[PDB]
């Protein structure tokens, strides 16, 4: 039980995100907060997805580190296949 | 008679948009099929939208019924992104994007961390109240607004005893008392039309309590005033020439109680008095009235000789309190007065007088405005002795106040 | 203001929270709007899993999601669920406290003392005295 | 700005005196990624058909095909009503007089022992 | 523009200096 | 398009955009408008003139589409006015035909009355001894109860929600005036007491198995302490809840929401029991029967459909609304079921067999509130057009019409006795009509002559600060309860 264990764990983990903020969004999609380490294992998973965007970003700031541009995001997202949209109405 | 239209987004945006994209050479007949259906899709869902605005009995579109307009079309409410296998987020807004037209375009990734994040405010509680007593509309703060006949007061019977209840917690017995009182001028919907006799309450009071210098009776009645000022019901400046005048005599009079001890109070009745002063000075202003003949009245009780002295540091409060420009126009070409004055309350042995305790408190103001006035328009450089070219009042003590006064800008 | 408040409090968070990770990346210094579109994609993830894993628990006749609920759900939006405990232990990561709430003597309400006049028969002793 | 000002022209022909700031910029970013969409399935179209130029049937064709999938609406009224005088002859069924607190079956309810992790 | 209801008001009609009372006595 | 009545103008910008034929292929609302028959109750004397200028061959083409897409209800009598005939149109495909407002209304209350429905013809549950229970301690407040006229004018306790940041979209009361829930834009219902008593639940299954049974105090017994709050919020709707309900018995809240389900709560254990998903569309209204064992949610999706809290699959389904069902509400004998909905018509239903048995139009915007008479006689309806149109259900006519309010009516209710009707709107008032003076009428034309009357009937309008009146609620000892979110806008 891998995951059961880490959650167990997950008591006396903060993490990146407030329970006040993942919790907030969590209860506005009907999800209640019965347990804080459930709260805290979903605000993991976002972080996770988040930094994994953004190292695929830099890897392709490298290439082309520094400033984060819509240009290292469309390539970054585009092997995830979401179509990163620029403004340009602004 | 309507002239309604029906208005489409122009073509010559179409045409941008579809050469950034890498298709080049289009008509204006497949430009024109573009502009027309995106421009129903957009009229579709702001239709559809002005439904969830009414079903949530408000009168603004916010942000979310978009999202909930573009949700029952099955287009996914995501605005920045969009997800062809749909499966990492399936329907779920993502609250928009925050961007404005007149934007940076690039901000530092620490500027966003270091800001301070806003208050969540208060949760959803159920208070209630009257809207209606057995037909007539109660004026509480949570409601909006030949022999001749016998005739009848403006007040009901029961109207004079607030007047009475309200007067009589205001003249300071108890604390909370007052506060209770003070809590109602301060939001009581219906006090005008009972504003003439608090505003000839105040203005007797302090002319017949200015006979024997009782300060609390002072002091209440001049946090009756900042009562009577922040209510924002009444209609204040038709009675401000009865309310002037008291505040005045409060700063600019001598004191007939005790000299000393209480000199502490007596600043603060200064200070209670400069800043209502000044408060009004910022309200009721028409051109040159009001905020310039209280200035003349201040600067010729300044450039009067031999003074009282309790009258000058109450007229010196006053002039410092009037803002930016006031004390960078007025107390520059005076500084060798205050000193002289200085000087002259120190050789004189006279201690049992008011005249050096006047003294200092006036020297203390004076070198705090001058300090600022100085830091707001010139570079802190040689802070030790170039202030001797202004007769080394304050001098490192100034600079070191201006020190103070840009840790607190830094801090900010 | 505070209407404004409830919705950005917690947006500004989320807004700290995408532009810490992005810091962790590597990244100093980005584009105004990659930022704001990396916190959509932020809140529309925690709204997803907030909509899934209630559903996928309410199928299952309950009302409150377990730790079989949410690794159900996270299977059905790709997330690799194994990598997670390693992310969690990381060296590099920061905490972003909650942000300030308004909460004054728990409710800084006693409205004031204006009361004179009782009730009639038609109206209960709970509701409000009837005003001076 | 240009397409922000006809933006406010769409609404007010719609009648919506008062909305928020954040509504336009949000409207054109749906019809940016509404036309980047349709142009971009009109040259995955030009291509099958092979010619160089995106011409009007590529986005005739774009735009019926993404319509086909995007935009739906709610069931039209046949179909409503013939679900509705399939549904409605179906006669009321009668009432258990003390059956308890009336609900569905337990599968179709909400109602389960609703577990949770042992803290350790 | 005489006629505006502020030029009537008694604010802007009224030496209301002398009635601040000065060394009162 | 500009010499159209103005009423129409929603409409004629909803054309404006239709210019295209694949634009109108997915309205569903202007594809039935095509497909259905313009009713046009016209006179006698003046069809002799149109059909005196239509068959001749000279206008053969209007005439041919006239007789294609117009039906023309012919009656004998005199040519109504302007002003009447603008109080009793503007609905697309409106003013509906004399057949089916002559269908026989049991509008009668329960138990004599001939107009009332056997208690067997719809099977009503039973009521148990804690039901009997409540209508004892019911009368007593009945003996309180003030008539109150045009003379005793109520007293208004506005329940105002201070902070409401989550915008507020659904509020009920109880029949007694104990609770107040509150439906949430933040997706969460709130119930509060306003009794100085507070919300427990039950104990749980373990406690409740040391404790016996067949005790006097039994519910007493039951009741948990450890939880006892002024407020409860429940979670578990993914979107705003814009219908909320109270069950007779006090238990059993209904709540529907944008994400298409209906569900009800307990108030014995405050958790969530069912999720009623018949619609893939936002529900915009619930309500419970007056009995409690059914109820009515109307959606987007153009139903309106009859829930039994048994089964996961609806009863009945009443769909021929044309646009979205916004309202819905039982009849005080709950045989009938009255849908107000965006089309601007009301309709009510029978329970049994589904048949829309009235058709009432004449609203110029969505039909946002609907009541009851007590006595069941008549049905007021409001809508965004701020009018409070008054209807006989046994004669399906409208028998007034009130034009105080300048905004969307809300919300209304008739007073316990019938004397006074309470009508709240977006103008932030609370107008109170003479519900005694309206009704002291009582055809073959298929209408009345309407008396422009709305000054002699306002008792009395009452501004709320900033407030619009989301709720309006009589107590029965006659004192009007009205809830709002405060926005200071």
């Amino acid at each position: 039980t891998p995951l059961v264990d880490f959650l167990m764990q997950l008591e006396d983990y903060t993490p990146t995100i407030p329970d006040a903020v993942t919790g907030y969004y969590l209860n506005r999609a009907g999800f209640e907060a019965s347990d804080p380490r459930i709260i805290r294992l979903i605000s993991l998973a976002a972080q996770k997805f988040i930094s994994d965007i953004a190292n695929d970003a830099l890897q392709h700031c490298k290439m082309k580190k520094y400033t984060l541009t819509m240009e290292d995001l469309t390539p970054a997202l585009s092997e995830y296949g979401i179509n990163v949209k620029k403004p340009h109405y602004f | 008679k309507l002239k309604l239209s029906n208005t489409v987004l122009p073509s010559e945006s179409m045409k941008v948009v579809a050469e950034s994209m890498g298709i080049a050479q289009i008509q204006e007949e497949t430009c024109q099929l573009l502009t027309d259906e995106v421009s129903y899709r957009i009229k579709e869902i702001a239709q559809d939208a002005l439904k969830f605005m009414h079903m949530g009995k408000r009168q603004k579109l916010t942000t979310s019924d978009i999202d909930y307009a573009l949700k029952l079309k099955n287009v996914e409410p995501l605005y920045g992104f969009h997800a062809q296998e749909f499966i990492p987020f399936r329907f779920a807004s993502g609250g928009g994007r925050e961007l404005y037209f007149y934007e940076e375009k690039e901000v530092d990734l620490s500027d966003i961390i270091n800001t301070p994040l806003p208050r969540v405010p208060l949760d959803v509680c159920l208070k209630a109240h009257w809207l209606s007593i057995e037909g007539c509309q109660p004026a509480i703060p949570e409601n909006p607004p030949r022999l001749k006949p016998r005739s009848i007061h403006e007040l009901s019977v029961e109207q004079q005893l607030y007047y009475k209840e309200i007067t009589e917690a205001c003249v300071g017995s108890c604390e909370a008392k007052r506060a209770e009182a003070l809590q109602s001028i301060a939001t009581d919907p219906g006090l005008y039309q009972m504003l003439p006799r608090f505003s000839t309450f105040i203005s007797e009071g302090v002319r017949v309590n200015v006979v024997q210098n009782n300060l609390a009776l002072l002091i209440y009645l001049m946090r009756m005033v900042k009562a009577l000022m922040d209510n924002p019901t009444l209609y204040l400046e038709k009675y401000v020439h009865e309310l002037i005048p008291a505040v005045m005599t409060c700063i600019v009079s001598r004191q007939l109680c005790l000299r000393p001890d209480v000199d502490n109070h007596w600043a603060l009745r200064d200070f209670a008095a400069r800043l209502v002063a000044q408060i009004c000075k910022h309200f009721s202003t028409t051109t040159n009235n009001i905020q310039s003949r209280i200035t003349k009245t201040f600067t010729k009780s300044w450039v009067d000789e031999k003074t009282p002295w309790t009258t000058r540091y109450g007229s010196i409060a006053g002039l410092a309190e009037l803002g930016h420009d006031v004390i960078k126009t007025l107390i520059l070409p005076r500084l060798q007065q205050e000193g002289e004055r200085i000087r002259s309350v120190l050789d004189g042995p006279v201690l049992s007088n008011i005249d050096r305790i006047g003294a200092d408190h006036v020297q203390s103001l004076l070198l705090k405005h001058c300090a600022p006035v100085l830091a707001k328009l010139r570079p802190p450089p040689d802070n030790q002795d170039a202030y001797r070219a202004e007769f080394g009042s304050l001098g490192p003590l100034l600079c070191s106040q201006v020190v103070k006064a840009r840790a607190q800008a830094a801090l900010q | 203001n505070p209407a404004d408040n409830y919705h950005l409090a917690r947006r500004r968070t989320l807004q700290v929270v995408v532009s810490s990770l992005l810091t962790e990346a590597g990244f100093e210094s980005a584009e105004k709007a990659s930022v704001e579109t990396l916190t959509e994609m932020l809140q529309s993830y925690i709204s997803e899993i907030g909509r899934s894993a209630k559903s996928y628990c309410e199928h299952t006749a309950r009302t409150q999601p377990t730790l079989s609920d949410i690794v159900v759900t996270l299977v059905e939006m790709g997330f690799n669920v194994d990598t997670l405990p390693a992310y969690a232990k990381r060296s590099q990561r920061m905490v972003i406290t909650a942000p300030p709430v308004t909460n004054q003597p728990v409710t800084p309400k006693a409205l004031t003392a204006g009361q004179n006049r009782p009730h009639p028969p038609h109206i209960p002793s709970h509701f409000p005295e009837f005003p001076d | 700005p240009k397409d922000a000002q006809m933006m406010a022209q769409i609404l007010k022909d719609m009648g919506i005196t008062e909305y928020e700031p954040r509504v336009i910029n949000q409207m054109l970013e749906f019809a940016f990624r509404y036309v980047t969409t349709i142009l971009d399935d009109a040259k995955i179209y030009s291509s099958h058909a092979k010619k160089a130029t995106v011409d009007a049937d590529d986005v005739r064709l774009a735009i019926q095909c993404r319509a086909d999938q995007s935009f739906t609406s709610p069931p039209p009224r046949d179909f409503l009503l013939d679900i509705a005088r399939q549904r409605n002859q179906t006669p009321l069924p009668l009432i258990k007089p003390y059956s308890g607190p009336r609900l569905p079956p337990d599968r179709y309810c909400l109602t389960a022992p609703n577990y949770r992790l042992k803290s350790l | 523009d005489l006629l505006a209801d502020e030029n009537f008001l008694m604010v802007t009609q009224l030496h209301w200096e002398d009635d601040i009372i000065w060394d009162g006595e | 398009h500009g010499d159209q009545e103005c009423y129409y103008q929603d409409d004629l910008r909803v054309l404006s955009s239709l210019t295209k034929k694949e634009h109108m292929k997915g309205n569903e609302t202007m594809l039935d408008f095509r497909t259905s028959k313009f009713v046009l109750r016209i006179s006698r004397d003046s069809y002799q003139l149109l059909k005196r200028h239509l068959q001749e061959k000279q206008n053969n083409q209007i005439w041919n589409i006239v007789q294609e897409h117009l039906y023309i209800d012919i009656f004998d009598g005199m040519p109504r006015s302007k002003q009447q005939i603008d109080a009793m149109v503007g609905s697309l495909a409106g003013e509906a035909k004399r057949e089916a407002n002559k269908s026989k209304v049991f509008f009668g209350l329960l138990k004599q009355d001939p107009n009332a429905p056997p208690q067997n013809r719809i099977p009503l549950p039973e009521l148990k001894d804690s039901d009997k229970l409540d209508k004892i301690m019911n009368m007593k407040e009945t003996t309180k109860r003030v008539r109150l006229g045009p003379d005793c004018l109520p007293s208004i306790c506005f329940y105002t929600f201070l902070n409401a940041y989550q915008g507020l979209t659904a509020v009920d009361v109880t029949d007694d005036s104990s609770l107040i829930a509150g439906g949430f834009a933040d997706s969460t219902v709130r119930v509060w007491s306003v009794t100085p008593k507070k919300l427990r639940s039950v104990k749980q299954a373990s406690d409740l198995s040391l404790i016996d049974k067949e005790s006097d105090d039994v519910l007493e017994r039951i009741m948990d302490e450890k939880t006892a709050s002024e407020l409860k919020i429940l979670y578990g709707h993914s979107g705003p809840v814009y219908g909320a309900s109270f069950s007779p018995d006090r238990n059993y809240l209904l709540s529907s929401s944008e994400d298409g389900t209906v569900r009800l709560w307990s108030l014995q254990t405050f958790t969530c029991l069912v999720g009623y998903k018949g619609h893939n569309y936002p529900v915009w209204d619930t309500q419970f029967s007056p009995y409690g064992y059914y109820f009515v949610s109307g959606g987007h999706d153009r139903v309106a459909r009859l829930w039994a809290t048994d089964h996961y699959q609806p009863l009945r389904i009443f769909a021929g609304h044309l646009a979205d069902v916004n309202c819905t509400r039982f009849h005080p004998n709950s045989n009938y079921v009255a849908t107000g909905s965006a089309d601007r018509t009301v309709r009510l239903w029978d329970v049994l067999n589904g048949n829309c048995v009235r058709i009432f139009t004449g609203h110029k915007g969505p039909i946002h509130s609907l009541t009851f008479s007590p006595n069941g006689r008549f049905l007021a309806t409001g809508a965004t057009d701020g009018r409070v149109l008054l209807w006989d259900i046994g004669h399906g006519l409208m028998v007034g019409e009130l034009k105080g309010h300048t905004d969307t009516v809300c919300s209304l209710r008739f007073s316990r006795d019938g004397e006074i009707l309470a009508s709240g709107s977006m103008d932030n008032t609370v107008r109170l009509w003479d519900a005694i003076k309206a009704f002291e009428d009582l055809t073959a034309t298929g209408h009345i002559n309407l008396p422009e009357n709305s000054q002699e009937l306002l008792l009395g309008t009452y501004m709320t600060k900033s407030t619009p009146v989301v709720h309006l609620h009589f107590t029965r000892r006659n004192l009007v309860l009205a809830a709002g979110a405060y926005s200071p806008q």
